[PDB]
């Protein structure tokens, strides 16, 4: 029930070469696996929760 | 009560908590150890974010 | 369906730290760098 | 804006449906004449309703207004409503519907009796009302209860009588003070819809 | 924790057998419409609505505090079932 | 050797960003005066968002545009960076209007101008559009406090419209400073400066003032220690039903309906004024 869907990276006119991105397809950014995202995370405990 | 139950020259742990519980269960009741309980949660978790 | 995160939700790392979303607090109540950056996440160094 | 005398007509029938009007003050009726010379009331147009509704539909009116009272009406040209005026004008329709149902029912309700306590207690809740030492009162003749009450004048004249020995009501001067409103409620049984 | 459960268990032998008195006095309370309480005015349990205080719905609450008080009295073979229910449908009807 | 009034020193680069200096201050109180006050800027500023948006031949929001690039997903997230300026404070709502075709980038300078709209980032992107893309789209931008997800609001101006979610806090970001200072006789002072951070729709000086006045104005509620309607009232039904449908439910509205305007009302007469009368009989 995830979906699945492919979003352009490039524009019009662009020039491309053998084996080069063209479109991301889900879960990935620019080409590299995204699973997830980068967050400013703290260490510590707070009031127990 | 409260004095004489709490071992002061000594930090507390795991051990000396849960020895405080039982005596506040034996002398105070179900209740009243029931809400030290809640303020020991409290109080304890409060001075655990702070601490760093 | 747009599922926005919530609390309850599970979130994990690459290294096996997993927990689920128990509190979101406003951006007031989160702590912050001297600059007034606020983080996102707050993890308890206990599950180290 | 128009202001109209008591007994004179805003307009009659077979005359051309120009203008839509709206009651602002007084009591106004809609009414058609019979062949046998015998007037009946269609309906009771109040403050606030709508009426020469043929003007939305057809070219001339087909029954004829007539002022019961002083009154003041608003001529309004019906290609110039905008929507809010069409739905007022809906809703206002749609009561004068409901109460000119309710009349109908009224009229085939009860004896003689009944229809003319109720039309009596319809009437005080009208602008056609008003109250003094005596108690309150309506300002209408024997000749409209019976053009309101599916009858003639002297039967109405006979029951008023009636009424009057038995001291639930009092007339003189085209005036009816309603002495006993518990009675008169009892008489009529069912209330008419006065809004 | 429920207040004075302590004293509570205090007053029976078996913590079950304060249950049992708990639910069916509970089962009094409701079948004769609270109108057979020991409780006084003062004394009766509230509930904070949207519009105010009212009288607390829950039985048990009402069969603790009155327990607490101590003008109930329990026990085995107090008096026959049928007479019981009589003399109560008698003092408090339905 | 009681302290005196700070001195207050002001220093702003636009409309985005600003400093603000008091001092001396007693020692603890830079904090004190500082903390309160970057909650207040953070959470309670009022500000402007995108409540609302129309694309046309677009269903919903997880729907495709034919000549776009960006989904429209992506669009609604570019919208949501649109920082938008009333300059009208009476003004608590606009719908803006954009259309654009070809292979044109749309910027936000595209939107047409609306009076006492200024947009604050015209430089902002929304969609690229490729040759027969044709982009016709409305957006209805609402003042507002806080944050407003898109299930929250609910707001639709029409039928395909897909709400948007709002961030109303023209705050950015608030940082707050204590220094040591020296008065001197009395050292350890305390000198507070405060930087914000705002998106240009209202300035720096502007939020603080209202965060100020906030804390101020919630102060005051330390002060003071510690008209029925109709319907209820039990008159008769057609009481009830008249003076209810006649615009009016209430004691002190029937109170307003003078002589020439209670008995104007064409469902009451006299058997109605009979029981008004007794019910003013019965509470004075």
């Amino acid at each position: 029930g995830t979906a699945l869907d492919q979003r352009p990276r490039v524009v019009v006119g662009q020039r491309v070469r053998k084996g080069d991105l063209l479109a991301d397809g889900p879960a990935s950014e620019n080409g590299f696996l995204a699973l997830g995202q980068n967050v400013l995370v703290a260490i510590m405990p707070f009031d127990g929760y | 009560v409260a004095w004489e139950l709490i071992q002061l020259d000594v930090p507390q742990e795991k051990n000396s908590l849960k020895d405080l519980v039982y005596q506040a269960f034996l002398r105070l009741g179900m209740e009243k150890t029931a809400r030290l309980l809640d303020a020991l949660k409290y109080y304890g978790f409060t001075f655990s974010t702070t601490s760093g | 369906q747009k599922r926005k995160l919530q609390v309850g939700d599970k979130l994990a790392n690459r290294h096996g730290n997993k927990g689920v979303v128990a509190k979101i607090l406003p951006v007031e109540d989160m702590p912050h760098l001297p600059d007034g950056t606020p983080v996102d996440v707050i993890l308890n160094p206990l599950g180290v | 804006m128009k202001r109209f005398a008591r007994k004179e007509t805003i307009y009659l029938r077979g005359e051309e449906a120009r203008t839509l009007y709206r009651l602002e003050e007084g009591l106004v009726r809609v009414v058609e004449l019979l062949p046998d010379g015998r007037l009946i009331t269609l309906r009771h147009v109040l403050p606030g309703d709508y009426f020469g509704e043929e003007a939305l539909e057809g070219k001339a009116y087909r029954y004829t207004a007539e002022a019961m009272t002083e009154a003041v009406v608003q001529g309004l040209e019906p290609r110039a409503m905008d929507h809010e005026a069409l739905h007022r004008v809906a809703r206002n329709l749609a009561r004068q519907m409901r109460r000119v149902q309710a009349y109908e029912a009224h009229l085939q309700t009860g004896e003689l009796r009944a229809r003319i306590a109720r039309y009596l207690l319809f009437l005080a809740d009208t602008p056609l009302s008003a109250r003094d030492r005596q108690g309150i009162y309506v300002t209408v003749s024997h000749e409209e209860i019976a053009d309101a009450t599916a009858s003639i004048r002297e039967s109405v004249s006979k029951v008023l009588a009636d009424l009057r020995r038995e001291g639930l009501i009092a007339t003189a001067y085209r005036r009816v003070y309603l002495l006993d409103l518990a009675a008169l409620e009892r008489e009529a049984g069912s209330a008419l819809e006065a809004a | 924790a429920e207040p004075g459960i302590d004293k509570l268990f205090g007053m029976v032998d078996s913590k079950y057998r304060l249950t049992v008195v708990v639910a069916k006095r509970a089962q009094q309370l409701l079948r004769h419409g609270f109108k057979n309480t020991v409780l006084e005015p003062e004394e009766r349990p509230k509930m904070q609505t949207l519009e105010g205080l009212f009288d607390d719905p829950n039985a048990v609450t009402w069969a603790m505090k009155e327990l607490l008080t101590g003008r109930l009295v329990f026990g085995e073979n107090l008096v026959p079932e049928d007479r019981l229910q009589k003399e109560m449908e008698r003092l408090y009807p339905v | 050797s009681k302290l005196k009034a700070p001195v207050f020193t002001v220093r702003t680069q636009g409309r985005e960003y600003g400093e603000f200096v008091l001092e001396p201050l007693e020692r603890g109180f830079g904090v004190t005066l500082g903390n309160p006050l970057r909650r207040i800027l953070l959470s309670s500023i009022p500000g402007t968002a995108v409540t609302s948006v129309y694309i046309e031949d677009v269903l919903h929001e997880f729907s495709t545009i034919p000549g776009v690039k960006e989904d429209v997903v992506e669009i609604i997230l570019n919208l949501k960076e649109l920082v938008v300026r009333f300059l009208n404070p009476s003004l608590q709502t606009v719908t803006l209007l954009l259309k654009a075709e070809g292979p044109k980038e749309v910027k936000a300078r595209d939107f047409l101008p609306v009076a006492d709209v200024e947009i604050m980032n015209p430089d902002l992107h929304i969609a690229t559009l490729e040759e027969g893309g044709r982009l016709n789209m409305e957006v209805r931008v609402d003042r507002g406090v806080g944050y407003v997800p898109a299930e929250k609001h609910g707001i639709k101006d029409r039928i395909n419209a897909i709400p948007v979610d709002a961030v109303f806090s023209p705050v950015r970001r608030v940082a707050f400073q204590v220094e040591d200072t020296r008065l001197g006789q009395r050292t350890d002072l305390d000198k507070l400066t405060l930087r914000i951070w705002t998106d240009g729709s209202v300035t720096p000086l502007e939020a603080l003032n209202q965060a100020v006045e906030i804390l101020r104005e919630h102060l005051t509620y330390f002060s003071n220690p510690q008209d029925l309607p109709l319907e209820e009232l039990g008159l008769s039904t057609r009481v009830l039903h008249s003076l209810k449908e006649e615009g009016i439910e209430s004691v002190r509205a029937l109170l307003a309906l003078n002589l020439k305007d209670l008995k104007n009302i064409p469902g009451i007469g006299e058997r109605s004024l009979e029981e008004i009368k007794e019910a003013l009989e019965k509470k004075g």
